[PDB]
């Protein structure tokens, strides 16, 4: 999971 | 403020290909010079400008069989159908002309672009 | 010896979400405490272990309406349906418990994992 | 396009  | 799962789109496509391989919820047959290819209309639309136009048509959206132009090569179509469900294109010296012609007809702009580039390198 | 188009899976998912937003070729209604959500069975199956089991069942595969367990929160479902079609999860302090419970019921393992991790950080 |  990432900060888009 | 959303978070994003990097592999989600790839995992979705992998599962859609698993459904295709097991013939689960396929809703159309694409006929190419008597060769038949089963697929999901939504995936075909998502990958091709031609299928997008066909299945948004109020009459054609209900067809279970679509016949492609007789000039379309079944091997070229098969390679492109595999690309639609996997992101992988089996581009070879022996098939590049048939793949580019099929991608132009199917309106798959990124495939047409890489075929043009690979042909230009060989000249 | 295939070549691969990096953005293909993301572009496919983006187009599937465009079809969902315009209600094109949606083939099922998911009912959650009287709230209704239209979607594509194949996308639901590709994202959820629960929908995969439902639509591979020889009787349920033909249903146009699926009713979820009354304990399922419609907002939690809506957030997860958005994630299925975009890879983006709107996870907030106020919805994390409903999102995790819905993801556990839908069998969306990666969503359950990030909810567990975000809850553990707040304790 | 890349070599996967
Ligand atoms: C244009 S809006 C839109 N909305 C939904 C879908 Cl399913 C869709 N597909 C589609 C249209 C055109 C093209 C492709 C896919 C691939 C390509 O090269 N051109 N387009
Ligand atoms: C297991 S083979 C397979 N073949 C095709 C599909 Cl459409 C599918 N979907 C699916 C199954 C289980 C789970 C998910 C999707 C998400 C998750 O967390 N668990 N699985
Ligand atoms: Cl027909
Ligand atoms: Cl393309
Ligand atoms: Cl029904
Ligand atoms: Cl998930």
């Amino acid at each position: 999971w990432v900060i888009p | 403020s959303c978070i994003q799962f990097t592999r989600h789109a790839s995992d979705v496509l992998l599962n859609l290909n698993r459904l295709r391989s097991r013939d689960i919820l396929t809703d159309v047959v694409i006929v190419v010079s008597r060769e038949q290819f089963r697929a999901h209309k939504t995936v075909l639309m998502a990958c091709s400008g031609l299928f997008y136009s066909i299945f948004t048509d109020q009459l054609k959206c209900n067809l279970s069989v679509i016949n492609l132009d007789p000039e379309i090569n079944p091997e070229g179509f098969c390679i492109l159908l595999d690309f639609m469900y996997t992101s992988r294109l089996n581009l070879r010296e022996g098939n590049i002309m048939a793949v580019m012609a099929t991608a132009m007809y199917l309106q798959m702009e990124h495939v047409v672009d890489t075929c043009r580039k690979f042909i230009k390198a060989s000249e």
